[PDB]
């Protein structure tokens, strides 16, 4: 089952407070073990 | 088509109705058995997932 959570609050971490919130639903067995974060550029590669 | 009981073959239900009538109503189904729930009860509960 998966559980994914997300917040967007303006300002590194402060010392202030909030809470991450459900945003999905997708309900599908995997046994994951991997995690890849994809960013963005201009150069065109 | 059905995979061997090693990488099995996994298909998850979800958005439909879910009429249990019929499966149970096969003939050759003489192997049916339920942990946590009755037979005569899978027609009338709701399910997340």
């Amino acid at each position: 089952y998966f559980k994914i959570y997300s917040k967007h609050t303006p300002i590194d971490l402060p010392q202030g407070f909030s809470a991450l919130e459900p945003l999905v639903d997708l309900p599908i067995g995997i046994n994951i073990t991997r995690f890849q974060t994809l960013l963005a550029l201009h150069r065109s590669y | 088509r059905f995979a061997s009981v090693y990488a099995w073959n996994r298909k998850r239900i979800s958005n439909c109705v879910a009429d249990y009538s019929v499966l149970y109503n096969f003939a050759p189904f003489f192997a049916f058995k339920c942990y946590g729930v009755s037979p005569t009860k899978l027609n009338d509960l709701c399910f997340t997932n």
